[PDB]
């Protein structure tokens, strides 16, 4: 913040809820709190113009875990190539397909 | 088989909506030392089925300056809320059971006054629009005592579930820990349902027939229909909140009896009411509620929210 | 005097009579006679949808336990 | 159907919001406001957020919006101005029915729609995730940590409430 | 499935039951039994005009009062917490200033409204 | 309204704009933002004209866009990163988004137009706590978000700031337009130094604080909203015309008075970081702002404008205001130059 | 950016219990202490070893484990575990409350039986 | 990013442009304002139950409650504008002008 | 003294709800520090397992925790059955 009050005194105010991998009621998880985690410890003392190119890896693997941009991506192809495939009859799902 | 187990909740509640006007229409006169309907079949029973299909072939007039789609959108709601009301209730073995029924049935209460600001607007006429401004008024003053009456009620309970009231209430009726808040929540149910004294709403002497006071024939079964509907379910949803009773898993029907039975008490206590006390007064009617209902329940959650953690007697969430 | 409102009123007692018999009979009917087994929370929906799997006929009201195993 | 079915209520969502964004009279506007007001509670409940979704439904739909239909019938403008009374109305209407029927179409055939960000047109139901909550509803226990660790939130949230009643009596005292 | 399906019922048992309430009953509307109904005397013209300050008043404490309950819903699921001394600390918070809108709302005129 | 009740209204709106330079979660960053609004406006409503109500009107809609428009900034930056912490954000539709979101809370870019007229409507006392207080909420935000910022985005904002906001001024005939007007020429040389290095945006905060403190409390002192009735001032008290042309001067910003320091390190750091075309454009509108601020000098103290016999009555009398800190205000307004060094202080 | 490697589904075709889920819970307190040391390295394996795949041993062994502990029950007195767990089944919660009974009965066999 | 996601986006940007696209009535300006907080509380809920931010959950009441609050200010000064002038028109809320 | 009785008294005479719901939220706060029943409260909060008490590695020395869901190590709650 612009006057630091929380880290002078000691009083937690905000900080338990900016980021998913803190202590969470009941101690249940948030989606990519592996991921977050990874990231966090990897841009800790370290400052915001080195932590963007040093650990970019933890950051684009933390976007997609919690967007699921290319995992998305990566199934809409194979489902796109399916339909322009099977529509041809060119290969048949097998029985755990339908069950 | 799910269709056909709806159109045996929806039904028997309209033709037992019906029956309500001609019950409440012999018993206010018996009050009155009068006798009600029997001369149209035996003690009345074909009473409300003349009512019923009498209004029916009349004609159902759109006033001159009427939106007709703004006319007409409201009853649809106001009725489909009606019987909406009754899909998470705790009968038996609750059809909709939904976790949170009691936030259900707490948004769909107060998504009512719709229709009444609706019809106000829609029939266009200075005694219909104050008649359904203070319609609102008058309602969209109680609910937050409902919502704080629940929250205290159901406090220790141990969720919104409305299944979960059943066991809660395994030993004693829950009214015997809660009895302010049980004739504090009763009151709050006229002002809601619209009944005297709170029927100024209305007021059938001076506001003539309140924001009925042009809807005629047709859709106006449809106001009549969803109040007296709404009547059964508050009187029911009271019922369960507050006046539990056993369920053996092996017999439900012996716990529809208890519920059933009750329901009928409270539904008998409100027309009761109704011909015994005085039409309140606008004023009053807002003054009662936050001078006088609004501090008692703030104190009463407050009483209520401490007391499971003073005695260890929180309930568990499932 | 008041038992003619009896009649009008035992209509209705019997009126809001149906929803609860309905409701109970056909969740026990099509529940293989046990009731409709709720799921308030995640737990009991998964603990169901292995019955139905486990069922060998994808109804998870069928309930085979101790005669399968070997 | 089914399979897309979220993708139904959010369809609803943007044409009720056209329709008060598009100026209507403002009962109308609040009847298509609360339209897209029901409609979202839905794609909450369909994310599992049903206490979130409820809420809406109770302070939003039956809390903000009904004292809205006062002002209304405060204002009162000497004529109805429902679609019919204009014509930009309508043209409002109509367009905002154009351009997410077309970025749909745009999204339904080849799914790169670069409109600002990019953006996936495939069903509404993969972003899920696969997980047991147990016992405890995710929602509920998020929303009960209002008393455990939302203090600050709590005491902001509460004074601002406060000062929400001494202002509203203040500026309506008229001196 | 079921859910919307039972909102589904009810929406088209009330279409249908207004349906024959306003095709049966062979409309036959005239110009003076469609005129308003004004206490059987002449209406002036009128119902769009403002209404002073006390039904918007009660509207806006009812709206404020209605936003603070609103916070006040997961409670009994707070109850459930593992520190109940906090929680039961800033839910009686809540209840007091809840009782303090109230207070000053009651000292300065206030729900006594304008006439 | 009642003392208390406006000593309580004060308070929260000092807490909010103290709530958001101490919030490192960005939903408190906007709660500071809402409830500063939401005890702005009856400030604005204490004098209750209907002029004000048309002022505090403008303000909230235009406010109230504004914070509104930020959540969808916070809300973007969550889903696009999952991160609450005020910090270096992470989508440029998201920096953008928030950049014209905080610019209409300050008025720079054509977002400006409400902050001449909601001046105009209201009183001067809340005048000085609008164009002062409640300038440091949003400037907070910026400075701690200083690093994500497009420079051409931002800097395009400040121009159009100065430019404008030094343009129109020159037609300009209430003292109230005047100094909005003066405001938003002011709002563009802090903006404009922010990408860069916010230390003397801050260096040009206080400073600019303290002029508009000791203009406003002077023209309070005074009693005067337009520049006829400022001419007046000569008559019953020429010492306080005198003391207002200094900080005309020195708000004007000619050496060695106060308002050049920041003016001069401004200039010195762009140029710094090979940004020269960009000081000097902004040095040449600086004038801009002078010329109206030597018109009001000509007419309140330099000349001596005819005054109205009724005047005489306020010779017998005397002022019952304590204007506190005033003596302090304009001193530290116009002579500190020579303390420039100490801006260190400030990083 | 490299191979998801998954196990063969040679592995995976391990046995299964076939029971209902009221056959479980009738029986959960008498399977809990009864199979710990198996479930508790397998579970171990799952919070410590952080993937799937490299508990898959351990995942049969539960499964394995927990069919001995379903054989000797019928070895021994299958008859009251049929009514406990119907009467369990009757249940929509499954709650132990209303039968308590069956519960005496069957936990009077392994008591003495087992 | 899923297709949703665009729906209520642009149901926020339609609903902007609504509130700045001005008729002659600020009331339903009011509405547009209301409408796009409801998108943003709509929103917000998507993401945080999508990730499973439990104490997240927390900001779709506490955006709402404060969203809430500026309808209070909001319509209150409407029915001051619908006093000094009586109505709720815009063109006429332009007495400050000079 | 006599000021204070015969104010809450007259009080009582004309209002009787204000003063009744007073009474009712003075006690819902103080008992809350002053209940004993409170620490038993959290107690048993604490005690009801939603999470699966994950194993802990056993590699020698920590006697409380035990080796088996029925040693007399680790926490117990005869308390609670019979609280
Ligand atoms: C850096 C270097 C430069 C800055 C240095 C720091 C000082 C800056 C301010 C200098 C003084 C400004 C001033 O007062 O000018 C006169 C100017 C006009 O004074 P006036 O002619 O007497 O008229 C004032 C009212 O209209 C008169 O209305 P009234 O008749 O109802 O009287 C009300 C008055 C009278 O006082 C009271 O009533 C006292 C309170 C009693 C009730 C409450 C008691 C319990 C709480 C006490 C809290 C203290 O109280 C107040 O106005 C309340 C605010 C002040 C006390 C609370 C402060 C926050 C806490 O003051 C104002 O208009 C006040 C504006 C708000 C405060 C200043 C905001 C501008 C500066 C912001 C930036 C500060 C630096 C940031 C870095
Ligand atoms: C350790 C103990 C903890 C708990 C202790 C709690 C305190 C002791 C108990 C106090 C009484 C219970 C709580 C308060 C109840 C009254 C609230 C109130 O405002 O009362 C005065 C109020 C108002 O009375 P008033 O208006 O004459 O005076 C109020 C005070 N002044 C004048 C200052 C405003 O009474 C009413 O509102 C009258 C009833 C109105 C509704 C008409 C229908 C009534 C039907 C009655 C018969 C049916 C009852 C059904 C009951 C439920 C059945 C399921
Ligand atoms: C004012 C009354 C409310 C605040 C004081 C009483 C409650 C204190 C509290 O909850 O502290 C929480 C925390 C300290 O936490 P704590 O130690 O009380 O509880 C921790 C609970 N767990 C472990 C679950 C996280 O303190 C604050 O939030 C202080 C905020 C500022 C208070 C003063 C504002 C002026
Ligand atoms: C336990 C130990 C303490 C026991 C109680 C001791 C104090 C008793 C106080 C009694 C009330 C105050 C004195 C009194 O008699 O006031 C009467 C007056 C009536 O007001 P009214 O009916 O409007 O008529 C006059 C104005 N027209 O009253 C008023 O004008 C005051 C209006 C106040 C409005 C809010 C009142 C409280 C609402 C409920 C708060 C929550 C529950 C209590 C919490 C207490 C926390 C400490
Ligand atoms: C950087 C460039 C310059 C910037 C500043 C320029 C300011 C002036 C510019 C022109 C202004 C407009 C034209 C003139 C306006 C005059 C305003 C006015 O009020 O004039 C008349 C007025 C009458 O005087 P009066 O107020 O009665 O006070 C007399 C002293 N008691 O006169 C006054 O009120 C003036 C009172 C002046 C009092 C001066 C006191 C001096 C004390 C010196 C102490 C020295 C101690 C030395 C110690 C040495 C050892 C340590």
């Amino acid at each position: 913040p612009f006057f630091d009050v929380q880290k002078r005194l000691g009083l937690d105010l905000d900080r338990w809820m900016t980021i998913q991998s803190a202590e969470q009621p009941h101690k249940i998880p948030g989606r990519c709190h592996a991921f977050e985690k990874e990231w966090i410890e990897c841009a800790h003392g370290i400052g915001g113009i080195r932590a963007e190119k040093e650990c970019k890896i933890e950051f684009d693997d933390f976007v997609e875990c919690l967007l699921r941009q290319k995992t998305m991506k990566r199934l809409s192809a194979i489902k796109r190539q399916r339909d322009k495939l099977i529509k041809e009859g060119k290969y048949t799902p097998p029985p755990h397909h339908l069950g | 088989m799910f269709m056909i187990n709806i159109l045996s909740l929806i039904i028997p509640i309209l033709l037992a909506v019906a029956f309500l006007t001609l019950v409440e229409r012999k018993v206010l006169g018996y009050m009155q030392l009068r006798k009600g309907p029997n001369v149209v079949g035996p003690y009345g029973l074909l009473q409300p089925i003349a009512d019923a299909l009498k209004l029916v072939t009349k004609e159902p007039l759109r006033p001159g300056t009427s939106s007709i789609s703004m006319f007409i959108i409201a009853p649809i709601l106001g009725l489909s809320l009606a019987l909406t009301m009754w899909v998470p209730l705790p009968m038996p073995y609750p059809l909709i059971n939904m976790n949170l029924g009691v936030l259900f049935m707490l948004a769909m209460s107060s998504l009512a006054v719709y229709s009444i600001l609706w019809s106000g607007w829609a029939s266009n006429s200075k005694y219909a629009l104050i008649g359904a401004l203070r319609a609102v008024a008058q309602t969209i003053s109680y609910e937050v005592t409902l919502a704080i009456i629940l929250l205290s009620v159901l406090l220790m309970n141990g969720s919104y579930t409305l299944s979960t009231l059943i066991t809660t209430q395994e030993h004693i009726w829950m009214i015997f820990t809660s009895w302010p808040l049980a004739m504090m929540w009763f009151i709050s149910t006229l002002a809601e349902t619209n009944r005297a004294p709170f029927d100024l709403t209305e007021g059938e002497s001076e506001l003539v027939s309140g924001f009925n006071v042009e809807y005629a024939a047709g859709p106006f079964a449809m106001f009549f229909m969803a109040e007296y509907a709404n009547i059964i379910m508050m009187n029911a949803f009271t019922a369960i909140l507050f006046l539990g009773a056993s369920h053996d898993p092996h017999t439900p029907e012996l716990y529809t009896i208890n519920f059933v039975l009750k329901t009928l008490a409270l539904t008998i206590t409100f027309l009761w009411i109704r011909a015994s006390y005085p039409r309140f007064r606008y004023d009053q009617l807002m003054h009662l509620l936050w001078k006088s209902f609004l501090p008692l329940t703030l104190a009463l959650c407050m009483w209520h929210i401490s007391l499971p953690i003073m005695t260890a007697s929180i309930p568990p969430q499932s | 005097m008041w038992f003619e409102i009896l009649p009008g009123i035992a209509v209705m007692a019997a009126c809001l009579f149906i929803p609860g018999m309905a409701t109970a009979h056909i969740h026990k009917f099509t529940n293989g006679g046990k009731e409709k087994r709720v799921a308030h929370f995640s737990y009991q929906w998964n603990l169901m949808e292995r019955d139905r799997c486990i069922s060998g006929v994808n109804r998870y009201h069928v309930t085979k336990g101790l005669e399968n195993i070997d | 159907m089914t399979m897309y079915i979220a993708f139904i209520l959010s369809t609803i969502f943007v044409i009720g919001f056209v329709g008060f964004s598009s100026k209507p009279s403002p009962i109308y506007g609040g009847l298509g406001l609360i339209v897209s007001g029901g409609v979202g509670c839905g794609i909450v409940l369909n994310f599992g957020g049903s206490f979130l979704g409820l809420m809406v439904f109770l302070i939003y739909l039956g809390g903000m919006l009904v004292v809205f239909g006062y002002t209304t019938a405060m204002a009162t403008e000497m004529y109805p101005e429902v679609w019919v009374s204009n014509k930009t109305v309508f043209g409002a209407f109509v367009s905002g029915l154009m351009m997410e029927f077309c970025m749909v179409y745009y999204a339904l055939k080849e799914e790169e729609v670069e409109i600002i960000f990019k953006f996936n047109g495939l069903g509404d139901w993969v972003i899920y995730d696969t997980g047991d909550s147990g016992f405890f509803s995710e929602e509920a226990m998020g929303i009960a940590a209002l008393y455990s660790y939302g203090t600050w939130l709590v005491i902001v949230t509460g004074w601002s409430l406060l000062i929400g009643v001494v202002v509203i009596m203040e500026i309506t005292r008229g001196n | 499935m079921n859910i919307m399906l039972t909102l589904l019922t009810n929406v088209t048992l009330a279409s249908l039951l207004v349906l024959i309430a306003f095709w049966l009953p062979q409309l036959n509307a005239y110009s003076e039994k469609t005129s308003p109904y004004e206490c059987g005397f002449d209406p002036m013209g009128s119902a769009r005009l403002p209404f002073s300050m006390k039904f918007f008043l009660v509207a806006i404490t009812f709206l404020l009062f209605d936003l603070e309950i609103a916070l006040l819903l997961p409670l009994p699921w707070a109850s459930q917490t593992n520190n109940l001394k906090t929680m039961l600390t800033m839910a009686l918070f809540l209840l007091i200033l809840l009782a303090a809108s109230l207070a000053y709302e009651w000292t300065q005129k206030g729900l006594e409204w304008a006439e | 309204m009642n003392p208390i009740i406006y000593t309580t209204l004060i308070m929260t709106v000092m807490s909010g704009t103290m709530l958001v330079m101490i919030s490192s979660h960005w939903l408190l960053i906007w709660i500071g933002f809402e409830m500063n609004l939401l005890a702005m406006i009856p400030v604005l409503m204490k004098n209750f004209n209907p002029r004000a109500t048309e002022a505090a009107t403008k303000y909230f809609l235009t406010q109230a866009t504004a914070s509104m428009m930020l959540m969808m900034a916070i809300i973007i930056n969550l889903l696009y990163s999952g991160q609450w912490t005020i910090t270096k954000m992470f989508n440029p539709v998201a920096m953008t988004m928030m950049t014209m979101a905080l610019a209409m809370k300050l008025g720079l870019s054509p977002f400006h137009f409400w902050v001449p007229e909601v001046t105009q409507g209201i009183s001067l006392q809340a005048g000085l706590l609008l164009l002062t207080w409640q300038k440091l909420a949003p400037l907070s935000v910026l400075c701690q978000i200083s690093q994500s910022i497009n420079p051409n985005l931002m800097l395009t904002m400040a121009m159009l700031s100065i430019l404008i906001g030094g343009w129109g001024g020159l037609n300009q005939t209430q003292l109230r337009k005047i100094m909005a007007y003066s405001s938003i020429a002011h709002m563009g040389w802090m903006t404009a130094v922010l990408p860069y290095n916010t230390t003397m945006t801050i260096l040009n905060l206080l400073i600019y604080i303290t002029m508009t403190l000791a203009m406003f409390m002077l023209l309070i002192h005074s009693s005067a909203t337009t520049t006829l009735s400022l001419s007046h001032t000569w008559n019953k008290m020429p010492v306080i015309t005198s003391l207002m042309m200094v900080t005309l001067l020195s708000m004007g910003g000619l050496p060695p008075l106060s308002g050049f320091m920041p003016k001069w390190m401004i200039i010195q750091e762009m140029t710094k970081n090979e940004s020269i075309i960009m000081p000097t454009l902004m040095a040449m509108t600086a004038l801009l702002n002078l010329y109206f601020y030597m018109r009001l000098a000509y007419s309140s103290s330099l000349t001596m404008f005819p005054s109205t016999n009724n005047m005489k009555m306020k010779w017998q009398f005397e002022h019952t205001k304590q204007m506190k800190l005033l003596p302090t205000m304009i001193v530290l307004s116009t002579l500190v130059l020579p303390m420039t060094p100490a801006l260190s202080s400030l990083n | 950016p490299g191979i998801v490697e998954l196990p063969t589904l040679e592995d995976l075709k391990v046995q299964e219990v076939k029971v209902s889920s009221s056959v479980l819970k009738a029986a959960a307190h008498h399977y809990g202490a009864q199979c710990d040391k198996p479930n508790k390295e397998f579970m171990l394996c799952r919070w410590e070893e952080k993937d799937p795949r490299r508990c898959l041993e351990e995942g049969k062994l539960v499964n394995q484990c927990a069919l001995d502990f379903f054989r000797q029950i019928k070895r021994h007195c299958a008859e009251p575990f049929t009514e406990y767990w119907t009467c369990i089944d009757y249940s929509g919660l499954q709650l132990f409350r209303h039968c308590r009974k069956q519960q005496a009965k069957f936990d009077e066999c392994v008591l003495d039986k087992l | 990013m899923p297709l949703v996601y665009m729906n209520i986006i642009m149901a926020f940007a339609i609903a902007l442009a609504g509130l700045l696209m001005y008729r002659s009535h600020l009331m339903s300006s009011l509405l547009c304002l209301e409408g796009m907080m409801l998108s943003l509380f709509i929103m917000s809920t998507l993401i945080i139950l999508n990730t499973h931010f439990t104490l997240a959950n927390m900001m779709p009441i506490i955006l709402l409650v404060f969203a809430a609050c500026e309808a209070a200010l909001g319509l209150s000064l409407l029915v001051m504008v619908s006093n000094t002038y009586g109505t709720d028109y815009v063109q006429n809320l332009n007495l400050l002008q000079c | 003294a006599g000021r204070i009785a015969s104010f809450l008294k007259n009080a009582w005479a004309k209002e009787p709800v204000l003063v009744a719901s007073f009474a009712i939220g003075g006690l819902a706060i103080i008992l809350p520090s002053l209940s004993p029943y409170t620490n038993y409260a959290i107690r048993i909060n604490r005690a009801t397992p939603y999470n699966y008490p994950v194993p802990l590695r056993d590699d020698g020395n920590m006697p409380d925790v035990p080796s088996h869901p029925q040693d007399p190590q680790g926490p117990s709650l005869e308390w609670l059955k019979n609280l």
